[PDB]
RNA sequence: GGAGCUGUCAACCGAGCGUGGAUCCGAGGAUUUCCGAAUGGGGAAACCCAGCACGAGUGAUGUCGUGCUACCCGCAUCUGAAUAUAUAGGGUGCGGGAGGGAACGCGGGGAAGUGAAACAUCUCAGUACCCGUAGGAGGAGAAAACAAUUGUGAUUCCGCAAGUAGUGGCGAGCGAACGCGGAACAGGCUAAACCGCACGCAUGGGUAACCGGGUAGGGGUUGUGUGUGCGGGGUUGUGGG
RNA sequence: UAGACGGUGAGAGCCCGGUACGCGAAAACCCGGCACCUGCCUAGUAUCAAUUCCCGAGUAGCAGCGGGCCCGUGGAAUCCGCUGUGAAUCCGCCGGGACCACCCGGUAAGCCUAAAUACUCCUCGAUGACCGAUAGCGGAUUAGUACCGUGAGGGAAUGGU
RNA sequence: GCGGAGUGAUCUACCCAUGGCCAGGGUGAAGCGCGGGUAAGACCGCGUGGAGGCCCGAACCCACUUAGGUUGAAGACUGAGGGGAUGAGCUGUGGGUAGGGGUGAAAGGCCAAUCAAACUCCGUGAUAGCUGGUUCUCCCCGAAAUGCAUUUAGGUGCAGC
RNA sequence: CCGUACCCGUGUGUGGGCGCCCGUGACGAAUCAGCGGUACUAACCACCCAAAACCGGAUCGAUCACUCCCCUUCGGGGGUG
RNA sequence: UACUAAAAACACAGGUCCGUGCGAAGUCGCAAGACGAUGUAUACGGACUGACGCCUGCCCGGUGCUGGAAGGUUAAGAGG
RNA sequence: UCGGUACGGUUUGUGUAGGAUAGGUGGGAGACUGUGAAACCUCGACGCCAGUUGGGGCGGAGUCGUUGUUGAAAUACCACUCUGAUCGUAUUGGGCAUCUAACCUCGAACCCUGAAUCGGGUUUAGGGACAGUGCCUGGCGGGUAGUUUAACUGGGGCGGU
RNA sequence: GGAGCUUGACUGCGAGACUUACAAGUCAAGCAGGGACGAAAGUCGGGAUUAGUGAUCCGGCACCCCCGAGUGGAAGGGGUG
């Protein structure tokens, strides 16, 4: 699953940085807090 | 735990078990269906929805 | 339409009507107890007992008459708890449904008997039966198809190809298509890049090149991107936008 | 243009009701002509370059367990469903019977689509080298009655002056 | 006899809730009281009182022997004798369990007179190497019961006639 | 039906009684200020702990540093101060 | 054992063994959900035997249950 | 934590060789010492105490090299050389633990129920990436289902064929 | 029975018969190739003959381009042992 970390996390990193994520762990943890978000055109929004 | 999917329509299959003598008898192929709680906006009220697992990986995905 | 009627079963009586158009035949209309999907609630169906409103009645309770009130789905819409938004729910109002229907069709389900001189594989059969769900017919459909260089150019249905090729404890038996020849032949609408709106979310909250392109000025103001929905545009294979 | 059947005291063209044939619609209703009503359109066609973008996404395809296709898992295509992995937007994709290459055909994953076709409970008309009351549906007669069965259901016989 | 879809627990099997009945006699337990003894008891003899899956014996309920009936008065009875009869009781009302399943103090019985898997219908016009029946006549000709093979010797196939 | 009873409901009035409005009987608070509980608690006090920092005794060692005598192979010790 | 058999059959009390630590096991149900039980190891479920008295001997080799997992064998999958 | 795989990486066992503890060796037999040394020592590895190796004083500047006595080197620049062992490093999994975040909780409290012990929801407490559920696969499996279980036969059966 | 050399314990055919329900079995002079034996003429297509075995389907091995789902290939199929 690719977000954009929009706030810091020691597992991803820096907000907006990069994401590696195991396809659940933003599905049940991320998502839910509003940490991120879906990377479908904030790639653009961002760069 | 094998309810139509609430958000697809997808049933159960209906065939049959092919034995080593090929001997044919009925089965049945219940989709994946997990329970999870379903929500419509950040911090909802979580209610309930038994739905596929593909959906679980694109559409109604609360948590 | 026209001179005789009061139905029939079974027809003996009585009493009336009929040229002013009876009886009778056809259409429309009103009425239409009670039950039944049955729907105010209940229930040994054809029973019982209620609520609201208008109205009738009594010296006054009783009583009566006529309407209304099932449930569910969707739409509009108010409030929208538990907790703060907010939602589920609740409330109001407006539409639809359920059940029947001889046969036919579609989708889904799914045996045995029998045959195989036993018998499981197979068959009988995707039959009998059942469920869903319509229609007057339905379903299917407008090529990500056939053939393999004569090329054809949506679907369906009948007859050939044929009981062939082939498939099967290569046993019982099952069983195509291409193509040819007929009935009938109509093919049309959306999504998307993009453009412009409404709304949603950040940034710039004044630097935005936005405000119709551009010419020359002007304001420096909500520029930009991105999510939902509306409106244009486009819908095609010698590829088209 | 009436010899279709039938009825009438025994076998009817000319006795009757009828047929042939030709008339006949206030009111309702199906189709149908016309008007209102309704609704689409201020042109995208011609040309060229292809640097940009699109052409149906948890889908197709692949692997696994099955159905069905002449095709019983066999070397097994295509089609369908289930579970995990999980593509592309035309220098693409699918298919042409494992499969690769070349060639060819066609562009899936959205929708609607009359005709040819299947059936007659039921309503007029018509026929029949079909029976004529132990036959025809069981039901020509109080018929799905009487009757049997707690019930699902079973299910009679009787015509002629 | 299999299968599918249905019907029935009003007889019967079992249970839940609610009631009634179980005449009348008899023996006479615990507990209690008295008196004796004993330190206190064990303990003994009386009385009250009245328990028992107790006794005898009617109704009620079962159905043991025998006689009878046995095309029965009756699709399971009667007469005369028997057992239980305050309990694991009998009985009525209303309710539930339904088929490869139920129930069962178990016998493989009972589930509408039938149960080693109930009944009606549907598939069904099922099947059967076996039995049974096959409707009028004439004329000519005229068999075998033998071999080979059989999940076969009571059938069939080829050959022979 | 004769005679004698009983429960629910409606009304007609008859009279007495209650309260309703007025009134009236009864009931009935605590804020403001003084005092006590020391409850919290500045300052301050009792117990003991680190009693911080600093000073001191002892302890050895295969540590190091200054000195005595003996040894040497020149590299360490001994009792010690 | 209605409708030929009431018994030497059945059944109970008692005695053993096994299971279950609780929306328990078991059973009915596809699941939901019930019973078991408004209880819970001195309870409950299952099996054998059948008051009381005396007693209940030896063998774990076979076949089952239970515990272990040295080692062998051992599918799919991963890998290939 | 471990495994396994790979990588920047190296290294290791007395028949007989005896101043080369080498199953095997070389894009060829000097890197270097004077491009701040061997060696005597030490002991890390080695360590059966053979001497490879350096953990380390040295020496402050070669014992050596086709010196040959192994197989021809005294593996020193060079190729990764049966590479035990092994630095860490790409990958990977397992196992284990911890954590809460999906998920479960007929565990509690409150609420739409003032008509509810079902249900649904909020918050809280506790289990926990387990279990359960779907797919695939192996195994146990008369609890249940459909059939077979031969014939001849001096009747059948046993026996024998 | 004994001995020398040898593999005909062959290939491609086989008129014509017996036997028999059928399948199936049995015998076959003789022809061609090529060759062992034999001086030659000639014999040999297993054992002195009669038993020493088992149909069909499916599948496997070697070989023969026989076909090859548009084509070229391939798979698979086909043919002989």
């Amino acid at each position: 699953m690719k977000l954009i970390l929009t706030a810091d996390v020691d597992h991803l990193g820096s907000i907006g940085d990069t994401v590696e994520v195991k396809d659940g762990y933003g599905r049940n943890f991320l998502l839910p807090r509003g940490l991120a978000i879906v990377a479908s055109r904030g790639a653009q929004k961002q760069a | 735990m094998a309810a139509v999917c609430d958000i697809c329509g997808k049933g159960p299959g209906f065939g049959k078990s092919v034995s080593h003598s090929h001997r044919r008898t009925s089965r049945r192929w219940d989709p994946n269906i997990q329970t999870v709680h379903a929500v419509t906006r950040p911090g909802g009220n979580k209610k309930r929805l038994n739905v596929c697992t593909s959906c679980i990986k694109a559409g109604k995905i609360t948590r």
